[PDB]
């Protein structure tokens, strides 16, 4: 069995380029937003029922804000812990 | 019980709703079910009783 | 030389032989060659390796269609015991089903104290019965009774005791700790010995045929052509008479009793045999030549015997023991090693099975449920459902059919024609119906009278049934389809649960 | 550090028990 | 005993699978709502000619493939509560967004 | 002794048996007379040796009430005996002049052992505990409660050494918790609020 | 379920490969002269 | 979000009693109807062969009839299916397994592993 | 051929959502498992069928699934080279001016 | 069939006892023993034996309520040896309701036969009346015999056409026997069946 | 095992989703070793993540 060696030279070659701007197409002359469609329509979909409030008629309107507001929360979090060092 | 402590500089005593809290959605609603299965195996019959 | 005119000669030419299927013999040297001398196919055979034939009368190979990943095969990775599917267990031979469960307990474990944590258990014990000998035996005369009013009989505890050889009943010990071997070998010496001081001259069987599985057909056995004679129960009846005829109801067995179990001898014999236990399990101090050391029943230095070895115990008649011992964990990789078997020893298995499922046992309710079980394999259903009976009394096969729920329903109920069973019983229809089914039967009874030692009677009786099944044939293809389910429930509603 | 080479057979039950590490 | 007890608002009343299925097999359920993450749960509307009128139970089953074959074959209908308003608002809100 | 270790189980009641004008003692004098009519008609919270007490007096009535009032006479013997431990439970409720109960615990404690050896070798010795459960129960659970009162009592414990082991526990298990957290969730120097700016 | 409905080689050695065919001239010149 | 998460992701005596119970219910369903018309214990073993040991024990029996369990064990391709080396090898251990029971009869590590084997309690019917 | 000696090509395919669902590699695979020594009783031996052996460029396909936990995406960052060779002068300049002010000592 | 089958196919039929408060048995007792639960399968017998506790120990009536069973677990009371129980002597039998006794006479009366008599309680079957379910054909046993005629009636005249289909009654006792101890064809013959209430085609 | 080629050695191999394999197993004598697999994922997988 043979002992490796790190390697220092060279390493990956294509990770230090930005072969996006030409791969898609661009400069010659895909699209998101799929995503919340899909995350507010299972947010409303499930909603997780508030059968303790006996299902009330405003709910998704609740899931929905709890979404908006650990969303945010979490992205200010991590910004002040990250300027916190 | 330790980050409460530390973060607001004041020990959950008994006189302390920060302790209750901890009694209730803690001890109570999380580690009491395993400690009354292992009372009611370990104690309960050491007691005499059941 | 060393025997040069007697180990060579082929030992007596090796004039015992075996059969294999067709009837072809082979010699127990060309036997003793190819599992000694051929260990090429043994390497395949300690592989589980898979290798699928091929059809011989195909143009094109074709590998042929097998299942093959039977009980024994998939159980293989498993530990413990293996795991079959029922019908597996009904091949295989397999048939000494448990009676009952139990524990030779060190301390006790209360309720009391913290939950049982004094409960050290020195073994497992477990009681099987051959479960055809045990309907044979315990069910064509304890069965069709009450089973509680059976039980409580103190003459089926006696029976049980004394027909235990004859069911076979096996008890398998297994380790539940690392029990040193003295310890073990002292308890057990002391127990038996305490149950042999007990052990009143009693009664034992005695042999009705001699011989059996001469020295040319070694694979063969002599009880399915006496079970399959022109005239079975009166040549058996004929032997017996001529030696020990039954003197107890429909059992068999003659039983001699008290000097049976001689005391000065064989009672004593077995205290001189017990007193070489510690002198052939546990030998001069030196625990790498005792015996059962080195095997996987101990441990690398052998003063432990390890947990999850286990001891089988097997009560022949004639008073035989044979104990013989299998390794724990990993089916897949247990060693089965048979330690000791003697042979007229009638106070060792009598002692045994005192000890077992006696008035004072070592386990109650060991005894118990042995005792107890066994009316299940007496009224003919075994103890684990291994012919899947719909009316087993514990552990029932059911039909696979989701039961029916009347809808609320009118397009659901359909009058269709002539497509259902009879389910009313003792309407006009089932009586008169019956009434038709028994002058058909009378018929046929009247039909087999005028057909015309005992085997010209089982000729003759053959003869009546060949008229009778002529008869009652034809009258049921007078009859219907319901009168054959009639026919067939009243058949099946007539025999003992025994089978007799 | 110390020198007392106890003998027991269960330290391969419990070196077998030591798969949780 | 409802001649005994106070009232109480109305909380919801966990059933079983074999109590919905005898009241539907009697055609006393109405309309089910099948909620959960895992849909194993259901809200069971009732309607005015069962034993009680029209009560909103809430039943939680094993996976058994024969609901549809006693709902759909007696009388019930299978809903969810997330019509296409709201469906329209959830597009609202993600333009919003 | 088989079934007769319930009578040595009687006879560690009579030990207990061996240990003025205040109500208190005219209770215990009371419950004592109320032992001897059963015996031969069948035939405070504010401290843990406190807690043990009234702990055996509710089991043992619990015991007198499942047994009495529901060689085969020794199962209610030893049952009449749990009367008389309630009856000595009470008089060292009050532990009034220690010396008047010095001895009635010494005897306590001591009858406490000696059913703890009986009952306890009762298993290994023949008898079986298991059968009945609302007889065999109460006199191994005030045996238990007797013995734990011979080491609460003994060493003096009390509320403060019960809360002293909680909190040491609890102050113990908190450092690991910081050292946790600020070796592997967050470090302190950038949880906390650096001051001086 | 489907469309349609009613209704040496292959079972001995098995298929024939597809991709492979192009070679065969290739082949039976390698074996044809065995210098190469 | 972690609130939000599942939504956005998408002894044995007592059954012996019992045992009993249903037997001597059976036996009188049996006889009534006839006048009318005229988990433990799931374990099985083999120490022994079952043939050697019927064999064995027959010698002190004298059956008036052969009942049900001993009847069946009587009324009990697949030639080249069973035709490996293999297969034409197994059975000679077990034959050799045979000569050896009987020679005993009449410490060795055996040539083939003691069978215990386990049943399920719950089938159906065939 | 011993895959050790073999040239290949090495192609990118980029998968289907359903690749796994439609079960083509597992059909590959219940095909490439299905034969091989037979035991053959018109004949004796064991005999591999010629279904169970290879043509002139048929090879056996391999199949290896990589784990994704076996890329340690942090650490092979945090030990890039560019930031090693700086740990490296940053090593060199600690040690360096941690020397000067020991030997200062004078 | 075992003991899980046949509770789980006596299932959709109910029974209705006399139960004291803390859920007794109204065991009429008679004479020496001869305690008799009397499981009234209308509850127009069970008012009555209510009436006549009521004229007799007035304190009991009072107490007792009419307690709804389903067959299963009064099969379960009937299976188990009292003996065992240590509950001995309470006979526990069926009544059945007259009117329906007198239908099975009526139909008794067909073929000619002691058409004053009958054994049990009747269970009414059409020859040749299945129910469709989703791919197995159970074979309904009617406790009633208006709920039979209507099911005769509605599917000879929903399948067009003569159509009388023989109509034969047994006992319950009987049809309960033979499914508990029934292993071979009679087996299969007994898991297609399938109970209807004595009310389930009503007015609806 | 020891009869395998290379002597015994323990292998990491990573499955696909094959229904065949734990048949395969089974049937060929293997001891199929699972473990814990805490249904609880969401409160399981929570302070690992954080860490
Ligand atoms: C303690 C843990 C070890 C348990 C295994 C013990 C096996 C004894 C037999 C043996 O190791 O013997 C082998 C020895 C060496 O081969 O045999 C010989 O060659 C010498 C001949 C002597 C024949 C032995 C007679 C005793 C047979 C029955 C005694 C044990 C039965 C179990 C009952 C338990 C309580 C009910």
């Amino acid at each position: 069995q043979s002992e490796h060696n790190v390697k220092i030279f060279h390493n990956s070659w294509w990770t230090h380029l930005n072969i996006k701007n030409l791969v898609n197409n661009q400069d010659m002359v895909f699209n998101s937003e799929f995503i919340n469609s899909a995350i507010i329509k299972s947010i409303n979909n499930k909603t997780l029922v508030e059968n303790y409030v006996y299902s009330p008629s405003s709910e998704k309107e609740t899931m929905q804000l709890l979404l908006m507001s650990s969303s945010i929360l979490l992205h200010l979090c991590a910004i002040i812990s990250l300027v916190s060092i | 019980l330790a980050l409460l402590t530390w973060m607001s500089g004041r020990l959950p005593t008994p006189a302390t709703p920060e302790f209750w809290m901890l009694a209730y959605f803690g001890f109570y609603r999380k580690v009491w079910p395993d400690a009354a299965a292992w009372l009611q195996g370990y104690v309960v019959p050491l007691m005499g009783f059941a | 030389e060393a025997l040069l005119a007697l180990v060579a000669q082929r030992v007596a030419a090796e004039r015992m032989f075996f059969t294999l299927e067709d009837g072809s013999k082979v010699s127990l040297w060309d036997l003793q060659q190819y599992v000694d001398n051929n260990p090429e196919l043994a390497a395949l055979a300690a592989s589980v390796r898979r290798i699928a034939v091929a059809d011989p009368e195909d143009p094109a190979g074709r590998p042929l269609p097998g299942g093959g990943a039977s009980g024994l095969d998939r159980s293989r990775g498993l530990t413990g015991a293996a795991h079959m599917s029922g019908q597996e267990a009904e091949e295989l031979e397999l048939d000494w089903g448990q009676v009952g469960r139990g524990a030779l307990w060190r301390r006790r474990p209360t309720r009391w104290l913290l939950g049982g944590l004094d409960g050290v258990k020195d073994w497992e014990l477990e009681a099987y019965a051959h479960e055809p000998l045990a309907n044979q035996l315990l069910g064509a005369k304890y069965g069709g009774r009450d089973p509680r009013a059976v039980v409580a009989d103190p003459a089926y505890a006696a029976d049980v005791l004394r027909a235990g050889p004859l069911l076979g009943m096996t008890f398998v010990l297994r380790a539940a700790r690392d029990l040193p071997l003295q310890e073990v070998a002292s308890s057990w010496r002391g127990l038996l010995g305490n149950y042999l001081q007990r052990q009143a001259p009693l009664s034992l069987p005695k042999a009705v045929r001699p011989a059996h599985l001469d020295p040319t057909d070694l694979n063969g056995v002599a009880w399915p052509a006496l079970l399959s004679r022109p005239a079975a129960a009166a040549h058996a009846a004929a032997e017996a008479e001529a030696a020990g005829a039954v003197p107890d109801d429909e059992m068999g067995v003659a039983w001699r009793v008290q000097s049976g179990k001689e005391a000065a001898a064989s009672v004593a014999a077995a205290q001189q045999l017990l007193q070489s236990l510690p002198d052939a399990l546990c030998p001069g101090p030196s625990p790498a030549a005792w015996p059962l050391t080195g095997t996987k029943l101990v441990d690398e230095g052998g003063r432990n015997w390890r947990r999850g070895g286990s001891v089988w115990v097997t009560l022949q008649p004639e008073g035989g023991v044979l104990v013989q011992a299998q390794t724990g964990g990993v089916v897949g990789e247990q060693e089965s090693y048979l330690l000791t078997h003697v042979q007229g020893q009638e106070a060792l298995a009598g002692a045994v099975m005192s000890a077992f499922m006696g008035p004072q046992p070592l386990d109650p309710e060991l005894a118990a449920a042995a005792r107890s079980v066994l009316l299940v394999p007496a009224n003919g259903f075994t103890a684990a459902n291994k012919e899947r009976d719909p009316n087993h009394p514990l552990y029932p096969s059911f039909t696979g059919v989701r039961p029916g729920r009347a809808p609320r329903d009118v397009a659901a109920y359909t009058l269709a024609g002539g497509r259902t069973p009879l389910l009313a019983a003792g309407g006009p229809g089932e009586a008169k119906l019956a009434s038709e089914l028994r002058t058909v039967m009378e018929a046929a009874l009247a039909a087999a009278a005028r057909a015309e030692e005992a085997e010209a009677a089982e000729a003759r009786r053959a003869r009546g049934r060949a008229a009778a099944a002529a008869v009652m044939a034809e009258g049921l293809r007078r009859l219907g389809p319901d009168a054959v389910a009639m026919l067939e429930r009243t058949a099946a509603e007539a025999e003992a649960p025994q089978g007799g | 550090e110390v020198l007392l080479g106890q003998q027991e057979a269960a330290k391969n039950v419990a070196k077998q028990l030591d798969e949780g590490v | 005993s409802v001649k005994t007890a106070w009232r109480t608002q109305e909380v919801l009343r966990e059933l079983s699978y074999t109590q919905l299925w005898a009241l539907v097999g009697e055609g006393h359920v109405a309309r089910v709502r099948f909620y959960g993450p895992e849909k194993n749960k259901v809200m069971a509307t009732t309607r005015a000619s069962a034993p009680g009128g029209e009560r909103l139970c809430k039943v939680v089953l094993p996976p058994d493939p024969e609901l549809l074959d006693h709902l759909v074959s007696n009388g019930v209908v299978v809903d969810t509560g997330v019509t296409e308003d709201d469906r329209l608002r959830a597009s609202l809100l993600v333009q919003m967004l | 002794p088989w079934s007769s270790v319930l009578l040595g189980c009687v006879a560690a009641t009579y030990l207990r048996a061996a240990g003025l004008l205040c109500w208190r003692h005219q209770r215990l004098a009371l419950t004592a007379a109320a032992y001897g009519m059963v015996a031969v008609l069948t035939q405070s919270v504010s401290t843990v040796a406190g807690l043990l007490l009234t702990t055996t007096i509710v089991v043992s009535l619990y015991g007198l009430f499942a047994a009495v009032f529901a060689a085969a006479g020794l199962r209610r013997l030893a049952a009449g005996g749990l009367l008389l431990t309630a009856a000595a439970s009470h008089g060292l409720f009050d532990f009034p002049n220690p010396t008047i109960y010095s001895l009635l615990n010494l005897g306590f404690v001591a009858a406490a052992v000696l059913q703890s050896y009986f009952l306890y070798i009762a298993p290994a010795w023949g008898v079986n505990v298991n059968w009945d459960t609302a007889l065999w129960g109460p006199m191994y659970g005030t045996a238990f409660l007797g013995l734990v009162y011979g080491l609460v009592a003994l060493t003096k414990f009390d509320w403060s050494s019960v809360v002293d082991a909680v909190l040491r526990v609890a102050c113990w298990f908190a450092e690991l918790t910081m050292w946790f957290w600020d070796t592997f969730v967050w470090k302190f120097s950038w949880s906390e609020k650096t001051r001086r700016a | 379920y489907g469309e349609g409905g009613l209704r040496a080689l292959e079972a001995v050695v098995g298929k024939a490969p597809a991709t492979t065919g192009r070679y065969r001239r290739d082949l039976e010149l390698l074996l044809a002269h065995p210098e190469l | 979000l972690a609130l939000l998460t599942p939504t956005l992701l998408t002894n044995d005596l007592i059954s012996i009693k019992y045992c009993f119970n249903n037997l001597y219910n059976y036996i009188s369903n049996k006889t009534a109807l006839s006048t009318k018309n005229l988990l433990p214990y799931l374990k099985a073993i083999s120490p022994l062969y079952s043939k050697f040991m019927i064999d064995h024990s027959l010698k002190f029996i004298t059956p008036k009839t052969t009942l049900k369990l001993l009847q069946h064990k009587l009324n009990k391709n697949s030639r080249p299916l069973n035709h490996y080396n293999q297969a034409l090898k197994l059975i000679n251990g077990y034959e050799q397994y045979k000569n050896n029971l009987q020679i005993n009869c009449n410490i060795t590590k055996l040539k083939l592993n003691l069978t215990k084997t386990t049943v399920p309690f719950k089938t159906l019917i065939k | 051929m011993p895959e050790w000696d073999m040239e290949k090509y090495r192609f990118y395919v980029d998968l289907p959502g359903d690749f796994w669902e439609s079960g083509v590699l597992q059909r590959h695979l219940a095909a490439q498992r299905a034969e091989g020594a037979v035991w053959d009783p018109a004949s004796g031996q064991y005999i591999l069928p010629y279904r169970a052996q290879k043509k002139v460029f048929q090879v056996s396909t391999e199949v290896q699934l990589l784990d994704p936990q076996e890329s340690w995406d942090f650490l092979g960052w945090l030990l890039a080279p560019g930031r090693l060779e700086f740990y490296e002068k940053a090593a060199c300049v600690a040690i360096a001016l941690r020397v000067l002010g020991i030997v200062i000592a004078i | 069939m075992a003991k899980d089958e046949v509770k789980a196919r006596l299932a959709p039929v109910p029974v209705y006892t006399v139960a004291n408060p803390k859920n007794e048995f109204v065991l009429v007792a008679g004479e020496n023993n001869t305690q008799l639960g009397f499981f009234f399968f209308r509850k127009e017998d069970a008012e009555a034996l209510i009436e006549k506790i009521r004229e007799e120990n007035p304190r009991l009536a009072r107490d007792s309520k009419i307690l709804r069973v389903p067959m299963d677990n009064v099969y379960e009371v009937f299976t188990t040896p009292r003996e065992q129980t240590g509950l001995q002597g309470i006979h526990f039998r069926f009544m059945p309701d007259m009117k329906q006794v007198a239908h099975a006479l009526q139909l008794y009366k067909d073929a000619g036969v002691p058409t004053r008599q009958f054994i049990g309680v009747p269970v009414f079957q059409a020859e040749g009346l299945t129910v469709t379910t989703r791919d197995m054909q159970y074979v309904p046993l009617f406790l009633c015999k208006e709920d039979l005629d209507i099911a005769v009636q509605s599917a000879y005249v929903q399948r067009n056409a003569a159509p009388l289909p023989k109509v034969e009654v047994g006992s319950f006792e009987e049809v309960v026997m033979r499914m508990t101890a029934s292993a071979g064809n009679e087996l299969a013959a007994w898991s297609q069946v399938m109970f209807v209430a004595p009310e389930l085609l009503r007015d609806s």
